RNA sequence: GGUGACCACGGGUGACGGGGAAUCAGGGUUCGAUUCCGGAGAGGGAGCCUGAGAAACGGCUACCACAUCCAAGGAAGGCAGCAGGCGCGCAAAUUACCCACUCCCGACCCGGGGAGGUAGUGACGAAAAAUAACAAUACAGGACUCUUUCGAGGCCCUGUAAUUGGAAUGAGUCCACUUUAAAUCCUUUAACGAGGAUCCAUUGGAGGGCAAGUCUGGUGCCAGCAGCCGCGGUAAUUCCAGCUCCAA
């Protein structure tokens, strides 16, 4: 073997450790379906944008 | 053309089963040579003992070292190469451990740019490699 | 197996016993007796699932031991005695008398009968033969055999038999235009009149029977059992009169019965 | 050996293709409109309709005046008008093929209690039913998917034990009441 | 006690066991499943009998309270009650005692009497030392 | 003489047969060790006693292979029964309670039954179904309405943050009842039990197939991802993370 295995786990070692921010508990079940049904169906947006996607990075 | 007589059923079925040997899937699953040549012997998984840690070169359009382990199956004592499918799970692997190796994905065929490797490691030292990767549980130190 | 079987799985029990799937794994497994186990009712089911007198197996054990159950004029202590067809189940302590006759759907039904109509019983002669010293014998559909019968009785006829004596009170000849009852197969439990008896040498005879409503059906000779002289039945027929009705008309019969009772 | 039953069957069928924008929105319309927990129960009612459509279609190919077509024809028509998705006068095998899933969904107890006005919302209805508050006839029912029949439709009402029919208020009302009397003479 | 009523149905008499059989449904509107003793004494008053021969069992409470359905057994005499009744119900009412040992020891005693032949002194003395 | 290209004979089977299971236009293709019926076997063969019924093995005799005790002279074995161990493995449960039910056996209403029933382990799998509902404030939105954009409310639905803000509930503790052979569980029904109602839903993805980011920070043909196309050699929509979305 070439013995190039010394670099295993390189990038994951280098990556800075940023902790997850605490967030409100996400509604689950029928309520989660309620939220997404209300979000995408019963709403009118006057702003244009040619129907941009749910994860718009504008 | 094909025969269409009322009492040609014997010819139709005999011709069918003779021609069924000409596609790889039927030949493979009914000849038995593939079953004998399979290191796993028709099993979904297999335990084995890590014989060494080796690195495999990628194909031409790629350029990387794939960290695999040479493993001897506890049954039948066959030596196979099993890929380690994570970023730093080779360090989680040491010498002479039980590893649950599984098929890589497409039925004894090489996957991706890894040449000649058809198996990947699932568990080591009877603890899952995913659990070790995600930190759910640590090595039995 | 290496010998006789003495178990009967619940699933493998005859359908007309009308047993469920959850109480247990086994079935009464009736003892040997005058009737075959496929077309017999063990006393255990008759006093537990028919009349609901007993709740469990040991409860019907106590009632049989106390000796009020009297089949065909004799007290029977066997919990799994094979009752059979048109046998008189007399329970004198309660004063009720039952004649075991198939209903319209080929199932044995509770047929309460009068005490004086329980003193006799019909029977189908199966084999006729002469014994030693030239004595003619006669075996019926039951395992009951009698000697010295009237020389006019042939095979597959019906003999009027009275209980407590075993003699032949009278007999019914097998002939065209006689009322009968089917005792086996799809047409089991259908009351009708013989119309035609076609015969096949070396094989089973086929008879054609027409009921009161005019429906014509056929069956094998071994499933015939003449219970009437021409038109008049000699026994009190059960509710439904042994008439077969298709899926169309019991449904509207429920609706009419429900509507009247509603 | 054992006296079990092991007679079970799945009540739903997953879609053949995943990730259609058209199918995902259509099911999400129904789930939000009728207040359903997940897509399994919209698949369940869809499977129920498909079984009915399959049975009705088989009878239609069957020759007319066939006893089976006649007997089973009114058999399935009888129960379709009993639950209420089919009109009383719409008693034809053809009209069954025209049925949808909305009618099979509005016969649900969660939908009927909302429509009866007992519940302020379809989603209030599910939590109200689940909280052992509503009753049909003299029986309390805590299942939202309880399909109601035309006869049982009128009887739907609050349970006597609930803090909406008879007395016996909830614990939070009692704890609030006991705290109020404990805070003063 | 204020609102507890007893109803009977499927009533039928069978002098086969000198008893009358019925299935009873209780109506405890806001109360737990009423104890069998109270049903026994009320069912006795409905049928004018002493509340020591009445037998009741199989009480299942319906969903949401209220109705509970049970099976009712009555007899013309306590003598007959001791005669033809399952022993658990007699033990439930205290008229039969099952002050015995566990089945595992009984099997061991039987096997240990199988090892010793004939001699009554040792056949009855097989279970003394290995207590 | 008999059988054979209408496939005899021989060989293989990872072959116990069938009822049936999976898939489901129609036709079919696989699967049936496995609860019902039939067969076979009891470590491998072989031979027998008794009996109506056995070539029986929770019967005997012998040999072979294992294996137990011994004072070494002998003696005793058969869990492919229920449990429970070892081994084999990718792979499979408690050395529990009871004859209460279903039936079986017996001289028999009375005895016995690891048959069988009950409980324990059990994310094989299947059915139902929690993780929230509502109201009033703020700010948008609506075919909104009132003067004909401007402002308000005689209306409706979402959303973000709030001393809101007091109503409903189970999951949990726990009384009794009930269930039961005795229990347990379930159903009943007391007293507690929800504002991060922190009583905290996860598993996989976000280039395409295929729903979802041309966000931010690292790494720099390395680590790695990637079922297939492909991404990464310093501005990565694809790796490692955060955030945010997507599917169940
Ligand atoms: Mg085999
Ligand atoms: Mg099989
Ligand atoms: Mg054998
Ligand atoms: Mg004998
Ligand atoms: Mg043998
Ligand atoms: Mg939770
Ligand atoms: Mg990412």
């Amino acid at each position: 073997v070439h013995g190039s295995l010394a670099r295993a786990g390189k990038v994951r070692g280098q990556t800075p450790k940023v902790a997850k921010q605490e967030k409100k508990k996400k509604k689950t079940g029928r309520a989660k379906r309620r939220m997404q049904y209300n979000r995408r169906f019963v709403n009118v947006v006057p702003t244009f944008g040619k129907k941009k996607g749910p994860n718009a990075n504008s | 053309g094909k025969c269409r007589g009322l009492r040609t059923a014997r010819k139709l079925r005999s011709h069918r089963r003779d021609q069924k040997w000409h596609d790889k899937q039927y030949k493979k699953a009914h000849l038995g040579t593939a079953l004998k040549a399979n290191p796993f012997g028709g099993a979904s998984h297999a335990k084995g003992i890590v014989l060494e840690k080796v690195g495999v070169e990628a194909k031409q359009p790629n350029s990387a070292i794939r960290k695999c382990v040479r493993v001897q199956l506890i049954k039948n004592g066959k030596k196979i190469t099993a890929f380690v499918p994570n970023d730093g799970c080779l360090n989680f692997i040491e010498e002479n451990d039980e590893v649950l190796v599984a098929g890589f994905g497409r039925k004894g065929h090489a996957v991706g740019d890894i040449p000649g490797v058809r198996f990947k490691v699932v568990k080591v030292a009877n603890v899952s490699l995913l659990a070790l990767y995600k930190g759910k549980k640590e090595r039995p130190r | 197996a290496r010998g006789p079987k003495k178990h009967l799985k619940r699933v493998a029990a005859p359908k007309h016993w009308m047993l469920d799937k959850l109480t247990g794994v086994f079935a009464p497994r009736p003892s040997t007796g005058p009737h075959k186990l496929r077309e017999c009712l063990p006393l255990i089911i008759f006093l537990r699932n028919r009349l609901k007198y007993a709740l469990t197996g040991d409860e019907v054990k106590k009632i049989c031991m106390q000796r009020f159950i009297k089949i065909d004029g004799k007290v029977r202590t066997d919990i799994t005695y094979p009752a059979g067809f048109m046998d008189v189940i007399s329970i004198d302590k309660t004063g009720e008398n039952f004649r075991l006759i198939y209903d319209t759907k080929g199932r044995f039904a509770v047929h309460r009968i009068t005490p004086e109509e329980a003193k006799y019983k019909l029977c189908k002669v199966r084999k006729i033969f002469v014994g030693t010293k030239g004595i003619p014998h006669l075996v019926t559909h039951d395992a009951r055999t009698i000697r010295y019968p009237d020389p006019l009785i042939k095979v597959n006829d019906t003999i009027q038999i009275d209980l407590e004596t075993g003699k032949i009170t009278d007999f019914i000849k097998f002939d065209t235009g006689n009322l009968c009852m089917v005792t086996g197969g799809a047409n089991l439990g259908r009351i009708g009149v013989i119309t035609n008896r076609e015969r096949h040498p070396g094989s089973f005879d086929v008879v054609h029977v027409k009921d009161a409503n005019g429906n014509s059906f056929a069956t094998r000779l071994s499933n015939i059992f003449v219970i009437g002289k021409g038109n008049k039945p000699w026994i009190s027929l059960p509710r439904g009169k042994g008439i077969r009705l298709t899926i169309a008309e019991e449904r509207d019969k429920r609706l009419a019965a429900k509507q009247s009772s509603g | 050996p054992v006296a079990r039953s092991w007679v079970c069957r799945k009540t739903y069928v997953t879609p053949r293709r995943p990730f259609e924008k058209s199918r995902l929105d259509q099911e999400l319309k129904l789930i939000g409109e009728y207040g359903l927990r997940n897509k399994r129960e919209v698949w369940r009612v869809k499977f129920t309709l498909a079984k009915i459509r399959k049975a009705a279609r088989e009878l239609l190919t069957l020759d007319e005046k066939d006893p089976r077509r006649l007997f089973e024809g009114n058999a399935l028509l009888r129960r379709l008008v009993r639950i209420g998705v089919l009109d009383e006068g719409k008693m034809k095998l053809d009209y069954i093929l025209g049925l949808k899933i909305e009618d099979f969904l509005e016969r649900r107890l969660q939908t009927q209690v909302f429509k009866l006005g007992l519940a302020k919302s379809i989603h209030h209805a599910r939590v109200l039913i689940r909280q052992r508050h509503i009753r049909v006839r003299k029986q309390v029912v805590n299942i939202p998917s309880f399909i109601v029949r035309l006869d049982s439709q009128k009887h739907i009402d609050f349970s006597l034990r609930s803090p909406y029919g008879g007395g016996r208020p909830g614990r939070v009302k009692r704890k609030n009441a006991k705290k109020g009397q404990g805070g003063a003479g | 006690n204020d609102t507890v009523t007893i109803r009977t149905r499927k009533f039928m008499t069978n002098r086969l066991l000198q008893r009358k059989q019925m299935v009873i449904d209780v109506l405890h509107p806001g109360k737990a499943t009423v104890p069998k003793t109270e049903i026994r004494e009320k069912l006795a008053k409905m049928y004018k009998t002493t509340p020591d021969v009445i037998f009741v069992f199989g009480f299942r409470t319906h969903f949401g309270g209220g109705k509970t359905t049970g099976f009712g057994m009555i007899y013309d005499s306590l003598d007959y009650a001791k005669k033809n009744e399952p022993k658990h119900r007699l033990a439930r009412h205290g008229l039969y005692e099952k002050k015995k040992t566990s089945r595992k020891q009984r099997k061991e005693r039987k096997n240990r009497m199988k090892k010793v032949r004939g001699t009554a002194k040792a056949n009855v003395g097989a279970g003394k030392k290995p207590k």
